[PDB]
């Protein structure tokens, strides 16, 4: 053949068409390691040298196209000076650039996952065919760096600035439907007819029907945006990200500055820009380990895969208790192709559930987003019941009974005698130990914790609280079942407050202290919202409910008395003892007066000051900068404790749980990454001046240990 | 003297501008609202045979549901207007209603009709703006998507010309204040056509004022609002932005010839028409280009214009336009003397003829000769019209 | 010789008419389809500076989702057309595209612009017709609701003039046959602009023909279909009705003056424009009134017209229109020689300029002098245009 490497086999085909195949012999996936990039060079030069070639088709002999890059072998090639680094990436880009300069049609038949460098290889070709069951994206940002193989060059000119900035800055994966809409892909087909599409497409490029040359041009010249249109596009992008990324900007805020500069440039000059900025991130922002974020993701994609195919298929499901949480779990399970049973004790309950599930379905149809025929299927998927007669074929059962250790145990143990023995049981509790509930059951191995967040259809995160006697198969099935319901599950070990909530209140502890220090909460949340948080502390408290937060406080206090048991009336007790129960009541830190069906208003009133007076113990002065510390430090440290006590298994999972749950500023990474954004050694120093506030601001021993060692959580 | 094919605006009648968030029109369709207006306006002028109406040009933007399927004809069919007449709906976002006036004007001038019924309508209550929107990703390949958000453009154009939060809020106060005055003094009695509606209690009654107006609007109350399109460092607030308003505006137009024959005194006469384009990012700057083109076509200098009506989309955009038009120091003397879209609301498909109609009443009332009505349009456009009192 | 302000059609270009039910345009937005067309058409004419385009008048009906928010500008911004130009969307249901041609025409004549880019688009695949419809009950107080159902009107108009099931099916056959003929012989090569699309296998390829055409359409195959709008005694079948088609049509227009200056030979010249109204119940009769008005303004007799383009809404309506126009016995000699909406589909906001554009190609190809393009409109309307080859 033309070329037979260990990673790439350039095989010939009909009509002079050649097929460059990616198949890393020996490994499970394809990736751009040293060996691969080297063989690509040899492959491209081979095809390039061969004048009989009339086209090139790029494929993969794996389940995935080409995943990320195994950066572990590029690390030594980052410690070099910025010149020997830029020129380094430049030389690497010469490959793709040349492949892009091949005087012949080139198509990329994407069969599976094409992330990071994998997609950059595709962006190089002229045309791109994709299987409807595939995904593509540039998650480089999660590593503190942005595309280094022409990603910031081709994507922006291929799909458009706004679309590129979005795809890159976020680093989100994209399905066929979405990839086709923004025109990142040119044709989506079923997995079976992928090869035929690539072949049929190439031939149409050769015949001259399709102008492969005209399609390539867009990513070789300047952007089509006006000088003015650029100012608007970039400044808005930079601005929005600047506010939610904050001071230590990884790939987000930089990626845009790289595109804004290389805007009026062509490929070659744009590559230089991309390379230059890439060096800056690696030697500054990400020097405090890019290795960690990467390997951490590596562990996850494999973990999520191990869980993925040992997991039991959930064809039939059911939920205990209708109404609020039950109607949601039933809705989500129904809208994602999973027949669910709404079990309850009284007819009045089923009514509430069916009603809420109906209100959501009609909500989309009454505007145009859901098909009337679709609402029918979803509704039929949900099957009401007041007994366990049909629980015979249910694979996974979820509990939503009232918050009561005793009650939940009775209910759980009850259903266990009406389902298969190999069926998995899961509680949705939030303040009760899973390891405690499991004791009632006679099959604890199948019992775990599946935590949803109100509203079930709004919040993405679903905690998979593993008990002490929970089998892997149990967790695997639950995790998978969550993903199928369009969620983002994360495995967390059983502990008071689990991960999210356990970290959410210490955060509020810093708030409670502020209010007690004469700090205006209005100023507080305006600063926290300027930090990147969706809702402010005070405002959030109102949404959750002062009565709720008051109960949760006791739940955490009893859990970890050594640091979460304060004993001085705070704004929490003040409002509660003053009948100001929050947003549901109409009065909390703010006032809420309702307009009509779907809208209510947040107002301010000096009457709240009277209630808070008894809480003010000092008229302490504070800067908006300190306000952020009184809040973030307590939250970050608790995360470190959740990682040390073994509540979360990896730092990666310890942050996403905050990103999807509490709503941690996305472009800031997470609680742990934020720490690195300051420097572990420099973070402990910061914590110490606030040590006069309590055990909530005291670095752990393991943190101090890794403080002197210049160790950070991502490595 | 008269030129046979000269465009003449015979009359003008608008509906009471009511709030969309549960306002006085929450139970009335856009079609009917338009049909009733056209019908009532034709009544005041019993000398213009509805049968002569060669065509009814209505402006409307979100043409779907109630406003879809050529609302011009749908609203014209429920009018005394014969089935023998025609009707078309012209959409140009904000300047839809004004473009309608231009289409008829040109028709009359070229001898393709004698009597027309132009105007526009927009019931943002029943057919909200964000309703049924599908952003084409491909647009980001030729222009910033952010430019699609009128607010952000106001912020951008604002920063450039340097307009302070105080400067904007101060403008909003001027608008509300001047709107209330014009209302109380009865400077609206002629243009506003009483119309049935429902009060906050579901009761049936006729309104003849503008709910949108808020007399209590003070610099203090405005300085309390938060940035609507840019929380972290913004000036454009809901207070300095036009209001979401359901409303319709009508205008009977015809040739001076067929007019002279009917012996009916003209309200105004169109001298020049102009439309121009600008970058979407700063669409609010559309007026200046469109105005300059109109002045040149009308052979007049900006100074020759006695009164001006600038659709107040955002205080952040109106002010810059007025500055470059070099008439900011003449504001209180000849610019929006009855308030703007901030206090009177801005019904997309209606604002075009509404501001022009109001412009005429200002001239007639203040003995003006030359008038100018212009407005900014979304996605980078502008439109201007120069009338004349004779 | 021509007068300075005489409207001249420089060029005409349309997209391949593809089926909506999974056709070749199933993955292409209406905006892009239009933007691409306008862009490509301007290319063939390298002597008309896009910057001179005073305005882009685009026709569209269901203006929501992809087609909402003044698609004229949305599609214009992705073109080489500068941001300094303007754009407006004109809706008149079926005759939208044609009204666009008229608006620009009158503009040019009145000295409000020199170069224009008119046309229309309608992607009934992504934005179906029945999508987002809210029937106003009050309409039944002034007109029959049934008149809203184009099909039923075809039935009524048909009954009146007496057109047998065979007479209609035979018409559809003539449309398909003639369409295929013109296609095969390349009588469409000049107007049809090759465009990217996807075949039934999701594969990417360029189409240069009209999927809608069905050569196998025989009287036998059409006599098998059942009444679509009236099962118990009907003649109007899906076969004799226009097709649901996604497509766009473009047309560069300018004054003879600015045209003579560029030394580019005209394609045709507009001599008269007309719009008329009829009762909604028999809206299909709209052409005759609109035509008669155009002929009078053009100072011509129906006999002076060499070629005729009557948009085929239904065989039940086209035939009656041709009979009253007294040219049924001249059909095969000068009426829709390249087929109609029955075989070429009928994109609401597009057909207006498409039929007119094709009309010019017929004249040019067959040495015609005077041409006529007319079509019936929903809710009782009509529109006609009389071109001239010089
Ligand atoms: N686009 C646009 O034009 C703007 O972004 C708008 C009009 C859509 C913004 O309005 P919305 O976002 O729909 O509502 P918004 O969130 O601004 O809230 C409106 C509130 O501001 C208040 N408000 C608006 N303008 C003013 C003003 N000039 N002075 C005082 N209050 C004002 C309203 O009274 C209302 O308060 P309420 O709910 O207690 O009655
Ligand atoms: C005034 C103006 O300018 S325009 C007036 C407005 N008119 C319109 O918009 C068009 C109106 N037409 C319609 O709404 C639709 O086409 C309808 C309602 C008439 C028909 O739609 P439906 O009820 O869905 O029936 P449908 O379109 O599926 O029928 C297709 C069948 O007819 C057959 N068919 C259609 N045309 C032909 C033909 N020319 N020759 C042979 N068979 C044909 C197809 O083969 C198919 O048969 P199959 O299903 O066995 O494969
Ligand atoms: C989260 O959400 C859960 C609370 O859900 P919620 O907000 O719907 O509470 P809720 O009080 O709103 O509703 C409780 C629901 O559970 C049902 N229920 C109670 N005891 C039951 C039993 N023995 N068998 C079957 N159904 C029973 C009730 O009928 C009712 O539908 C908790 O786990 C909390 O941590
Ligand atoms: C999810 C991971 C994202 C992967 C995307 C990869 C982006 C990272 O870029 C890596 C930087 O590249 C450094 C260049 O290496 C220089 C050594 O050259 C290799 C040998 O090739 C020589 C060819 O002549
Ligand atoms: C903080 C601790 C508080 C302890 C509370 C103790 C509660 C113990 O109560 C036991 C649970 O009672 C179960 C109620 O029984 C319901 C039976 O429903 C039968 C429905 O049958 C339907 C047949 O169609
Ligand atoms: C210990 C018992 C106390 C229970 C309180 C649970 C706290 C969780 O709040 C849930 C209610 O949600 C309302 C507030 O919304 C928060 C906004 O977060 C948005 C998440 O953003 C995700 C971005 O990816």
């Amino acid at each position: 053949m033309i070329y037979e490497g260990k990673a790439i086999t350039v095989t010939a085909l009909e009509s002079g068409i050649v097929e460059l195949k990616f198949d890393l012999k020996g490994e499970s996936v394809n990736k751009f390691n040293r060996l691969t990039l080297n063989e690509l060079r040899q492959a491209v030069d081979a095809i390039k040298a061969d004048a009989s070639v009339k086209g090139v088709i790029v494929s993969s002999g794996k389940d995935v196209f080409i995943v990320g890059a195994d950066i572990t072998e590029f690390v030594e090639n980052f410690k070099l000076p910025d010149a020997e680094l830029i020129a380094g990436n430049l030389e690497a880009n010469k490959i793709f650039s040349d492949f892009e300069d091949l005087n012949v049609p080139t198509v990329a038949a994407i069969n599976g996952i094409a992330l990071g460098g994998g997609l950059e290889m595709c962006l190089a070709a002229d045309f791109r065919v994709m299987a409807d069951s595939a995904k593509i994206g540039l998650p480089e940002v999660k590593l503190g760096i942005y595309p280094g193989f022409g990603g910031t060059v081709r994507l922006p000119r291929l799909i458009g600035v706004d679309n590129a900035v979005e795809w890159i800055a976020s680093g989100k994966e994209n399905r066929a439907e979405d990839a086709l809409k923004v025109s990142a892909v040119d044709a989506v087909v079923t997995a079976d007819k992928l090869g035929a599409a690539a072949l049929d497409l190439i031939k149409r490029a050769i015949s001259g029907e399709l102008d492969y040359k005209a399609k390539r041009q867009p990513k070789l010249e300047k952007l089509k945006l006006n000088a003015i249109e650029q100012m608007m596009a970039f400044e808005t992008a930079k601005g929005f990200v600047a506010g939610q990324a904050g001071p230590n900007y990884p790939a987000p805020v930089e990626a845009i500055k790289t595109i804004q500069k290389a805007a009026n440039f062509g490929r070659d000059k744009a590559l230089e820009v991309e390379a230059a900025g890439f060096a800056k991130l690696a030697k500054t922002s990400a020097s405090n380990c890019l290795i960690g974020l990467f390997l951490n993701d590596q562990e996850l994609k494999k973990k999520a895969k191990v869980y993925d195919k040992i997991a039991k298929d959930v064809k039939q499901a059911a939920v205990l208790g209708a109404g609020i949480m039950g109607g949601g779990i039933a809705y989500q399970s129904a809208s994602k192709g999973t027949p669910i049973l709404m079990k309850d004790i009284n007819e009045h309950g089923i009514e509430q559930g069916l009603a809420e599930a109906a209100k959501l379905l009609v909500g989309r149809v009454d505007k145009g987003r859901m098909t009337p025929a679709k609402m029918a299927e979803v509704l039929n998927g949900i099957r009401p019941t007041l007994s366990y007669g049909d629980f015979g074929n249910v694979d996974l059962v979820v509990e939503a009974v009232v918050e009561n250790p005793k009650v939940k145990q009775a209910v759980l143990a009850e259903v266990e005698n009406h389902v298969r023995e190999d069926a998995i049981l899961a509680s949705n509790t939030s303040t009760i130990s899973i390891s405690l509930l499991a004791k009632a059951l006679k099959r604890p191995e199948n019992f775990v914790g599946m935590h949803f967040f109100n509203p079930v259809h709004m919040m993405p995160l679903v905690e998979v609280i593993r008990g002490e006697k929970s089998s892997d198969l149990a967790v695997a099935t639950t995790v998978a079942y969550a993903k199928k319901m369009g969620k983002n599950p994360i495995v967390v070990n059983d502990c008071p407050g689990f991960l999210v909530n356990r970290v959410l209140f210490p955060y509020f502890g810093g708030f409670a202290k502020l209010v007690s220090a004469g700090v205006d909460f209005v100023r507080i949340d305006k600063v926290m919202e300027k930090f990147g948080w969706p809702m402010g502390p005070a405002y959030l408290m109102d949404v959750v409910g002062i009565d709720t937060g008051h109960h949760g406080r006791d739940v955490m206090a009893e859990g970890f008395p050594d640091r979460m048991k304060d004993d001085r009336r705070s704004a929490i007790d003040a409002l509660y003892e003053a009948k100001r129960l929050g947003q549901k009541n109409g009065k909390g830190f703010y006032a809420y007066e309702a307009d009509k069906k779907g809208k209510q208003k947040k107002l301010v009133d000096s009457s709240v000051l009277e209630v808070l007076k008894p809480i003010v113990y000092e008229q302490r002065d504070v800067t908006d900068e300190d306000i952020i510390n009184w809040m973030m430090i307590p939250l970050c440290l608790e995360t470190v404790r959740c990682l040390e006590d073994g509540i979360v298994e990896t730092a990666a999972e310890a942050d996403m749980g905050l990103v999807y749950g509490i709503g941690f500023p996305l472009f800031r990474g997470g609680a742990l990454r934020y720490i690195d954004s300051i420097g572990v050694a420099e973070f402990v120093a910061l914590a110490d001046q606030y040590a006069e506030l309590g055990a909530l601001y005291h670095p752990t021993a393991k943190l101090r240990e890794m403080a002197k060692n210049g160790q950070s959580f991502f490595g | 003297s008269l030129n046979p094919r000269d465009v003449v605006i015979v009359d003008f009648g608008r509906t009471p501008m009511g709030r969309s968030k549960g306002g006085m029109h929450r139970n009335t369709r856009a079609e009917d609202m338009s049909a009733h207006l056209i019908s009532k306006v034709l009544e005041r002028n019993s000398k213009v045979d509805p049968g002569e109406v060669e065509d009814v040009i209505w402006g409307c933007v979100n043409q779907t549901l109630e406003q879809g399927w050529n609302i011009a004809r749908m609203a014209s069919l429920m009018t005394q207007i014969p089935h023998t007449s025609a009707a078309q709906t012209v959409s140009r976002l904000c300047g839809s209603s004004m473009s309608a006036l231009h289409t008829a004007a040109q028709a009359i001038m070229t001898g393709n009709g004698d009597v027309f019924v132009v105007g526009g309508v927009e019931h943002m209550g029943h057919v909200s703006m964000m309703h049924g929107v599908d952003p084409n990703p491909h647009m980001s390949l030729y222009a910033a998507k952010a430019s699609g958000m009128m607010g952000l453009t106001a912020e951008m154009l604002g920063k450039m010309h340097g307009i302070s939060r105080e400067q904007q809020d101060a403008f909003a106060v001027r608008s509300h204040q001047l709107a209330h005055k014009a209302t109380v003094e009865g400077k609206f009695k002629d243009e506003i056509i009483p119309m049935q509606g429902y009060d906050e209690n579901g009761f049936l009654k006729i309104f003849d004022y503008d709910e949108t107006i808020r007399p209590d609007t003070t610099l203090e109350s405005l300085a309390a609002l938060k940035p609507a399109f840019n929380p972290k460092g913004g000036t454009v607030t809901a207070g300095t932005s036009s209001q979401i308003t359901d409303g319709a505006s009508c205008m009977i137009v015809m040739s001076a010839q067929r007019a002279k024959d009917l012996g009916l005194e003209p309200l105004a006469v169109i001298r020049s028409m102009a439309v121009a384009g600008v970058d979407p990012a700063i669409m609010g700057y559309g007026p200046v280009p469109a105005t300059q083109k109109a002045l040149k076509r009308a052979g007049l200098n900006m100074a020759d214009i006695d009164f001006i009506e600038l659709n107040e989309a955002f205080a952040a955009q109106a002010l810059p336009v007025l500055k470059d038009l070099k008439v900011l120091d003449k504001m209180n003397e000849k610019v929006n003397l009855h308030g703007g879209a901030i206090a009177l609301g801005h019904p997309f498909g209606c604002s075009g003829a509404r501001i022009s109609g109001t412009l005429l009443n200002v001239m007639k009332q203040n003995g003006g000769t030359f008038g100018l009505s212009t407005m900014c349009i979304g996605l980078g456009q502008g439109i201007a019209t120069v009338f004349e009192r004779v």
